């Protein structure tokens, strides 16, 4: 299970999410794996995914994308969204 | 953000009926027919009656229910235009147009008339309806105010306004512009306040506010439809007032930060003639 | 709401949490199907057509007499035989909104995409039927696109002119001033934007023959300009936009900026004058070392030294300037006046921020003049001679105005044909033929200038999407290296085109043995230094093309020392914001404003989605907002070095942003050599 | 026999603080000592909190329940002139003499000054006790009214006058004379209002009208002394503002139709030096 | 304060129950003892003067050159043998602020008037030393009074143009709106006011090139023109004043009377641009009979019948146009136009009101051109041919457009002097000089027009001066039969004069053949009419001097028609405004608007009474507003009927008297003759 953050340097949201996450992989990063990728970088990834916007959330399960987040969300929304595929 | 501003525009346009001679109106007065002279009789009443509710109620009531002082001291400086300055000046108007039995006759007929009763009485019934400390209310009541303001007024400014453009009763027509433009104002501001509880609201809460503001919206311009022909079709201009009437519901949704109603028409052109620096701190040249 | 527009506002209802962008080909088809086709009047052959449009006044039966009808029959059948469809809906209606023709109650349509088209390239091969149909071929593959004026208006009767832009010399006079008052009335007449220069114009408080303290500035000719353009506004179809540059070290310039306040009153504000500012390197100079800087009163240096103050080297005679005590100057602080500049971008957009020595250090024609004030979109960079109009019944001293013929090159469908070399070619000689068919007799420095100099405008556009729709980020070093290569593969072949017309003609443009093109120094860069992709990725961009090496760089520096150039002038992207819908193409080379604008034709919005945006090229198709300002500086001084005329750069910035961040970036493009500066976009 | 006097004695009267510039008493307000200065601008935001709730609440709730279109429409107009006038003529004179701090703090002080409360409380406390139709309410209101109109307004406003009467502060002073011929005017008008209710009732309840009267004002007087005190012992004045309170009672009294109460004593004599459109017809064509 | 201020407010102190007038006079010794002689530079003698005066550009040489410095020498000593002392304060304040020559700085006086006049009289002579001194006494005896622009600019330097108006007509095409901004900014830079016909201009709504609702019509030639008369300002020192004529059967009528309304917006209001409204008799009759009245579009009248719409006589085509379908027009109520004129010049002023066929029926040069516009100041009624202005490279053709030669006689001076022949002759050869040499090269037209009618301008002022110092009330008839005696002698002498001119040229002004002066049609009246005093008291003003007689008028008549006649116009009657004051005069043949004028200077507070005003003749300077304004019109409609040009005719209005008042002496100066109508000068 992999929560993958679709972000960029000059997006508000995605500095406010940041933290968060830094948060969930102190409470949760024995059973899931955070993964951040720039998309002002990394735009083949961003496009193959379909991603319209940051922050943009995608939990994976073994390579498939399982569940999407856009926007701002708190860390317990995260946990619960995660929670659903362990 | 806007009650100062508005404080200013609305002193700054203070008037007094004495400021305008009426006598000269009987020059033109006297060549108008019997269904031109009793229109304007009519209108002039139904104006008169709208507002006098708006001077004793209408302003008062939401001058009472909104907190802040600046707003108050606007509001009731509103208040005093309508009761001291407009109410005069209606009177001034019909003293010098028609003798005192037919004053008195117009006004028992108006005061009877069915859809003239129908609006001021949908519009009396929603200040009345105003509780203490309840914002949704208040809120009912500011929608009714502007839909009087910047809408109701309009089906009787018409013909003011119709003469004024064509160079007839142009003292009258000159005060009927004075009070038009102090309701244009009104109308505006109460439509600041309306939309300030409406973004208070959740979207829910929005949605019923919306649904309610065109809802009276079309209980009051059902009932003008049939006001205008009862006024107007004797002297042939009632689809020309219409379209007036729907041009001015639309800026009083406008006023409520709602969109408009009705398609766009053009009006008679005839009442249209009546009517973050920060300093360059070196190191920003070099790269 | 219509079906067209209804099929058009599906393509933001998600489904799958998807765009569908598909249902934009439907809203074009039915927009066509059922509005297009049912108003478009029809003949019963090509015949009855083209003699219903000649004689109902639609178009010139001068430029359809060089052909045989047999020879216009199958320009229009080459014209056909490509079947082209529009990809989106906004392009056909753009496409016949704004330039079809109709007829004269604008209710059924006259002209067909592929009839506009060959009516244009009939236009331009004046009376030669390959070229009729190299022409047909080169637009109707949308490779390259003339600019709005000559597009809507070649071999139409009710037209204006095709040039899309004036640039006028204003002299520091009462008869000066009336004639570019009357020229720049005539000219938007014409429908062509007009730029005036009125840093000549003398300041505010100078003496009129003896009399001093008399006169109003430049700000009194502005108003005259502002209300001349508000009159000749092309009786309300558009309304009259004009251009009003002056040098930053004018007396008048804080006044000239005034213009553009919200608080300024009404007696000093011109709402029609576009204002511009012309920065030489003295004043960034000035800024950086903190030193007070002076304004200067334009006629007492013209007492002094003869010449007007734009006329001379700021960078050389500044100091010479102060040290006069017969020279009149206010003292300023440059720091000062450029967080002005910048605030009053940020808040109005204006002025244009023109770098005078960033022009002048690689203008060609620095021998007939230097290029002293840009045009209404900041992309004319030419050398322009004052007139010196004098009184009635005298002979007046002719100069030279600027007259930009443009066109664009769409990059993508360039690209996508291999066809850099052909493309510009046949561009050069459609805006050749556009200069030489055009004669303005109300403007006679202008007339002169397009007689002299032959310049043309060959622009470029859809960059981004190109870059977009190949995976390259905007603002990645591999679309700077795109865009070096291809642009100076545009340079070479235009070049060699202008050398090629040159030869056969005979003729160069006048005063051409004094430029850079005829002593080689031009070409210095290019025999130095080799433009080839330092990308892969980049370099299997240009397969199947030849890439013009440094030894066929020197080759044409040969050739053009030989042969000469026709033209004075060959590169200048325009904005191009009207004809890039119908191209399905992003505007100019910058990059895009929105991925999906939002328009309100009517009483009904329609989504226009970028060229090409899709899913997996999402966040290729940046906005140019959210991107960073200084990598677009980087990517249109790459382009820049390729174009000889400027670019219209325009800044989009974030409402985060100060006022020093905008200075930042200007200061950027002054040090990475760009040009001018055209607007400053705030989201 | 008196509203339409009243009505245009007030309208004629009409003013706005912008009409006096202020910058003239820039360097007589430098001048002052730190303690004069201190007792400035309490007794004007004590005046100010008088006004906004004179204006907000006193003026239009007397005017809901007073009968008569143009009786109500005087009793708006001087609502107006309370919030809208008065009450803002004083935030005009402090963002001229003091600095943003100074006057943020002595809003502050306002609401925690324990005189300046009590006399809120029961002045507003009657306000908002009447009930409509209920006359003896409606008068116990309109006393308190004349009560600040006529007697608690001028511990405030000794101050301007002393400064006026020295050749001092005169902008200032000329605004406060202005607000202070207003509420002359204002005292009288509510007066006569209130003795009309009072002529209705019995003797018996004519005596325990008076009783409350004269409790109430002896109530309000206590509380004005220890206010008064608080104010002025600073500047040394304490004694003679007394005098002028007590001579302003009396006066209140006279509104309302009693007697004096206190006896008369010299007031400082610098306080009492601060106080046609014609158509065309055939024959004009015609010589 | 000063002494002479002070000793000027003393004439409003009362004593025994009379003004003080005699303080007036130690007012005029005050201000010059204390002021003017110690502030006038004086040299040594004549020749250092004039030598200073000269080297210092000055005077110019040329004027100078034609005399030898014996010649000035007797000239300025003919000047100052008159030993002329101002009797008023208010005359040196106003000669010595405003027309006389200062140094550079401003701080000395260089001029007197005993200088200013020499030396106008030396310019106007042109080397006759006789004629320069007769021109001396003419104007040191305050007979004839040159024009402010003559008077202050003759023989000077630094200067403007001799020429007080300018009167243009604009064609209907851009190129000519163009010229007219042109020429309206090259004749405001020279000071005088210019007129602009605007009738010829097409209306809103018309096409340009067959494209329809095309045109924004004349009021945006009107913003224009403000504009363009507002940046020529003249330094500021008198700000740009220029007027626009229309037709009242002009379809842009209402919408250029809606530009002087108070409640007009920014967007179409003009501030410096004076209008006037031409009103034909045919507006007059359809007002009368309250028939609907039609206001027509120029352009499509001149597509139908190849003729301006105001070059045909409206009394006969008003009914052609109308059942006319190819001439468009939109239905108006004349009544209701005519109450909206009066409510204007109520409200401000504005109109002038011209009705042109009362000029026209008595006009002289119809066959050269009927009268369609007048000037700024509306007294000038002259025959104007339009310019057609071409496109650049292409031939003009030039029109006629009218200037101001304009001079004044003093009446009390004059009749004083016995000498209204010698007076009225010598005006009409100085107006000639100042004709002859205007030579103005940025206006075609009015360069033509001035070397071909010859026309100049002959006013009188004084009228009811002379008439109350003389105990003649102004409503008076005794009055009216002064002015007509009066008039008809300065008509007489000035045909004279014109003829004995052609005569001793050889040339007359162009197209004179076709004028009613050689036809003899103009002199019907006065062969037919004995226009000598009917009262005795009347008859004993003209006593020592031979009245013209109907013998007499026929002997001109037979003299005109032998020798011809020089000036199309001679006579027309100036407000004579600010230099009224300077020759102790009232203004123009207007009655005083006050008996005592009350003038703000700096921080003093100066009182002029009317010259001549006492206590026995208090009465007989009744005020202008408190007169009958039917009385008066019959004073001016006496006077027009001996002046060929107009009148500029002031109507004073008192508070009470409303829009009909207004209208009802509208239609008695248009029943009356009165030709034009100046100002509604409302108290
Ligand atoms: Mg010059
Ligand atoms: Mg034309
Ligand atoms: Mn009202
Ligand atoms: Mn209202
Ligand atoms: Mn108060
Ligand atoms: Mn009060």
């Amino acid at each position: 299970v992999v929560l993958a953050d679709f972000w960029a340097p000059w997006c508000g949201p995605c500095k406010m999410i940041a933290p968060v996450l830094e948060e969930l992989d102190q409470e949760m990063g024995d059973k899931l794996k955070i993964v951040k990728i720039d998309v002002d970088e990394n735009q083949e990834t961003a496009g193959k995914y379909g991603v319209m916007s940051i922050p943009t959330l995608l939990v994976l399960k073994d390579g498939e994308v399982v569940e999407t987040s856009v926007g701002f969300k708190p860390k317990e929304a995260l946990q619960e969204l995660v929670n659903k595929h362990l | 953000d806007f009650t100062q501003m508005f404080y200013n525009q609305n002193v700054k346009q203070f008037w007094l009926p004495e400021e305008i001679a009426l006598n000269g109106d009987l020059l033109t007065w006297k060549y108008l027919g019997k269904n031109e002279q009793d229109t304007y009789m009519k209108v002039l009443a139904g104006l008169t009656l709208l507002d006098t509710e708006q001077g004793n109620t209408g302003m008062p009531i939401v001058a009472e229910h909104v907190d802040g002082h600046q707003r108050k001291a606007v509001l009731n400086f509103m208040a005093m235009m309508e009761n001291a300055v407009h109410a005069k000046s209606y009177s001034n108007i019909f003293m010098t147009l028609a003798p005192t039995e037919t004053i008195n006759e117009v006004f028992e007929w108006v005061k009877q008339n069915k859809y003239l009763q129908k609006k001021a009485q949908m519009i009396v019934g929603l200040y009345k309806a105003i509780q203490k400390d309840d914002e949704i209310s208040l809120f009912k009541a500011m929608v009714a105010s502007v839909y009087l303001e910047s809408f109701l007024f309009y089906s009787g400014f018409y013909y003011p306004l119709y003469f004024y453009g064509q160079g007839k009763l142009m003292q009258s027509g000159e005060i009927i512009n004075l009070i038009l433009r102090d309701e244009a104002i009104h109308g505006v501001y109460v439509g600041l306040l309306a939309q300030e509880i409406y973004n208070k609201q959740t979207e829910e809460k929005k949605a019923e506010l919306r649904e309610f503001a065109i809802d009276l919206l079309n209980q009051l311009y059902e009932n003008e439809l049939e006001y205008t022909e009862d006024l107007y079709d004797q002297v042939g201009l009632s689809h020309d007032v219409k379209k007036f009437i729907r041009y001015n519901a639309n800026k009083a949704l406008m006023n409520l930060g709602f969109d408009p109603y009705f398609e766009e028409e053009d009006i008679n052109p005839i009442v249209l003639n009546g009517l973050t620096v920060e300093p360059l701190k070196d190191d920003d040249f070099y790269f | 709401v219509p079906k067209w527009i209804q099929l058009n506002n599906e393509i933001m209802i998600q489904k799958d949490g998807k765009f569908q962008f598909d249902k934009d080909k439907e809203a074009v088809h039915s927009y066509f199907v059922d509005y297009i086709n049912q108003n478009t009047v029809f003949f019963h052959n090509l015949k009855e057509k083209l003699d219903y449009l000649v004689e109902n006044q639609y178009y010139e039966e001068e430029f359809l007499s060089l052909y045989s009808f047999e020879d216009i029959k199958e320009v229009f059948k080459t014209a056909y035989a490509k079947k082209f469809r529009f990809p989106s809906f906004m392009s056909a209606f753009k496409f016949y909104n704004d330039y079809a023709l109709k007829t004269n109650d604008k209710k059924k349509i006259l002209e067909r995409y592929e009839d506009r088209i060959s009516i244009v390239a009939l236009f331009f091969a004046n009376g030669d039927t390959e070229k009729a149909k190299e022409y047909v071929n080169l637009m109707i593959n949308q490779e390259y696109q003339p600019s709005t004026p000559t597009f809507l208006n070649a071999g139409r009767k009710r037209r204006g002119e095709l040039v899309s832009c004036f640039l006028l010399e204003v002299n520091d006079s009462l008869n000066d001033i009336s004639r570019a008052i009357d020229i720049s009335m005539q000219l938007s007449k014409l429908g062509g934007g007009v730029s005036l220069n009125l840093s000549k114009l003398r300041a505010k408080g100078e003496a009129i023959k003896d009399v001093e303290n008399a006169t109003k500035g430049v700000v009194g000719v502005m108003k005259l300009l502002d209300n001349a353009f508000r009159y000749a506004d092309q009786m309300g179809q558009r309304q009259g936009s004009g251009a009003a540059y002056l040098n930053i070290f004018h007396r008048d310039i804080n006044d000239f900026l005034d213009t553009k306040k919200i608080s300024a009153d009404e007696d000093v504000r011109v709402k029609t004058l576009s204002i511009g500012v012309v920065i030489p390197d003295k004043f960034v100079e000035l800024a950086r070392e903190d030193k007070a800087a002076y304004v200067f009163y334009p006629h007492t240096i013209y007492k002094e030294y003869g010449q007007h103050m734009d006329e001379m080297d700021m960078n050389e005679m500044y100091d010479k300037f102060v040290d006069n005590p017969r020279v009149k100057k206010e003292k300023i602080n440059p720091r000062k006046l450029l967080e002005k500049l910048a605030m009053l971008r940020s808040e109005s957009g204006y002025p244009y921020i023109m770098f005078q020595d960033n022009v002048n250090k690689v203008h060609a024609n620095n021998h007939i003049s230097k290029v002293k004030f840009s045009n209404l979109c900041s992309e004319v960079l030419q050398a322009s001679q004052v007139s010196s109009y004098t009184d009635y019944d005298e002979e007046d001293e002719i100069g030279l105005d600027i007259s930009c013929n443009l066109g664009s090159l769409n990059i993508l469908n360039v690209m996508e044909h291999k066809s850099i070399e052909k493309t510009v070619k046949l561009a050069t000689d459609s805006l050749t033929h556009v200069s030489e068919t055009t004669d303005i007799r109300n403007a006679p420095a202008v007339r002169r200038a397009n007689k002299a100099m032959k310049s043309i405008g060959l622009g470029a556009m859809n960059l981004h999407g190109y870059l977009a729709q190949n995976g390259i980020a905007y603002e990645s070093p591999e679309a700077r290296d795109f865009a070096n290569t291809f642009f100076m593969m545009v340079n070479f072949y235009s070049i060699q085109r202008s050398a090629e017309i040159a030869k056969e003609k005979g003729e160069t443009f006048d005063q051409y043995e004094g430029s850079t093109y005829a002593t080689g120094e031009y070409f210095d860069k290019y025999v130095s230094t080799d433009f080839s992709p330092k990308y892969e990725k980049i370099a299997n961009l240009f397969e199947g093309m030849h890439i013009p090496t440094t030894e066929d760089w020197k080759k044409l520096k040969a050739f053009v020392a030989e042969h000469g150039m026709y033209h004075s002038y060959r590169l200048c992207i325009a904005p191009t914001g009207s004809i890039s819908y119908v191209q399905s193409s992003t505007a100019s080379v910058m990059p895009i404003m929105e991925r999906i604008e939002e328009r309100t034709y009517g009483n009904s919005k329609t989504y226009y989605p970028m060229p090409g945006l899709a899913s997996n090229n999402w966040f290729f198709y940046k906005e140019a907002y959210d991107m960073d300002m200084f990598k677009v500086v980087d990517m249109i001084a790459t382009i820049q070095q390729h174009i000889d005329q400027g670019i219209s750069f325009t800044l989009f910035l974030k409402d985060t942003m100060t006022t020093r961040d905008l200075n930042r970036i200007d200061l950027y493009a002054h040090h990475r050599g760009i040009k001018t500066i055209y607007y400053a976009r705030t989201k």
